[PDB]
């Protein structure tokens, strides 16, 4: 499906979360995800919000995240990387 | 005296962007640019301090070593947003000249900015519409 | 042709600014005056409006009313503080003009503002060490 | 002379105080003052230093004024530009 795209961006979420805040918590599952269009200058670049399903202290709770998909400045042709805007619990 | 016209002009200029008119079409491309690249610094805060590290500066360095490292960041394709990383680019060398007291690299670097544009960037300028075009695509 | 020279050195410019570094003397007299000039208009905002409210530029405007209102600013003597305020008051009344769809007033008021600048304040300026010492005590 | 600008700025003070809290304190006298000149530009300003006592409803407590006093520009039949810093009891 296309879902395999959706399933990366929040376990990318919760990875990166997990580095920044020097956390355990562990991904299980994408409950509901949106995207939405963002332009700068002739630049595209897309927000995906990401409600997710993950454990902390084996207790599954929900999560809110906001990921970045902007394009590649250098040597790769026509890339993109990920970022982590936001992540917060519900 | 020039001079104190000048500090006239550049005030004018500024209260007058402070409240969203310009001193002339060429005060906006300024604003815009100015703009923009605090913008690209901010959001691309990680690419940018990456293109940065690709030329450690000296009083020895050449054009053509900054052409290298701008003639890679074009390559497969210019746009406006790559002309705004160009800008910081400079902009970032020349920080880093005066932080390790070499000022005297400045008036260099904005000469090879300037001849990069005019040899490589013109020609695609030109072609969409001309600096109008940018301050119109930064306007919405 | 010289235009994107100019982009180039406006650019800079500002990017040594947000360090501390400044590209040239004057652009580091240029940055002091915008930066004292917006400082005045927040911790001196009613004083300010009382200057502004002196005098609103028209078509028939001529440079003896501006003089004349500049005159009373500077009617105690010359200081860095006033000449601050000379300059927001020049561009309150330029950004007057372009509220008003009369852009065209802009030139007379920065012809006005050079004009007053060399024949009534340059000699205190350059008595008072030049703009280097305002760029020191700003 | 000296003396009665002091009572004017600690008149000043209250009046201000009773507009923005909408108070209604009674000005009676000010005990001790005390003067401090800032310098912006080659501009001298003032910060005065209050204690007053007012009728709280008719209880007459101490309070701590701060007063800020900047140059006129223009002439005024004001004076110089009160600012009031903070008002709060002993």
């Amino acid at each position: 499906e296309n879902s395999l795209e959706i399933e990366e961006l929040a376990r990318f979420a919760v990875d990166e979360h997990n580095k920044k805040e020097n956390a355990l918590l562990e991904f299980v599952r994408v409950v509901k995800a949106k995207e939405q269009m963002f332009s700068w200058l002739d630049w595209e670049e897309t927000m995906y919000y990401l409600t997710l399903e993950a454990k902390d202290g084996g207790k599954k709770k929900l999560y809110e995240a906001k990921v970045w998909v902007k394009p590649a400045l250098l040597w790769s042709p026509h890339g993109n990387f990920k970022e982590l805007q936001e992540f917060k619990p519900v | 005296s020039q001079s104190n016209r000048e500090l006239v002009v550049d005030f004018l200029s500024y209260k007058l962007s402070q409240k969203g008119y310009s001193w002339s079409q060429m005060a906006a491309v300024k604003q815009a640019l100015r703009e923009a690249g605090d913008e690209f610094e901010l959001r691309y805060r990680r690419a940018f301090s990456d293109l940065t590290s690709q030329l450690h500066i000296t009083p020895g360095t050449a054009y053509q070593s900054f052409e290298q490292v701008v003639n890679e960041l074009f390559r497969d394709g210019v746009n406006w947003g790559r002309i705004v990383a160009f800008f910081s680019f400079g902009g970032a060398l020349c920080v880093e000249s005066v932080d390790k007291e070499m000022q005297v690299l400045v008036s260099r670097i904005a000469a090879w900015m300037a001849t990069y544009l005019n040899d490589h960037l013109e020609p695609w300028i030109q072609e969409n519409g001309g600096w109008d075009t940018f301050v119109e695509l930064y306007g919405n």
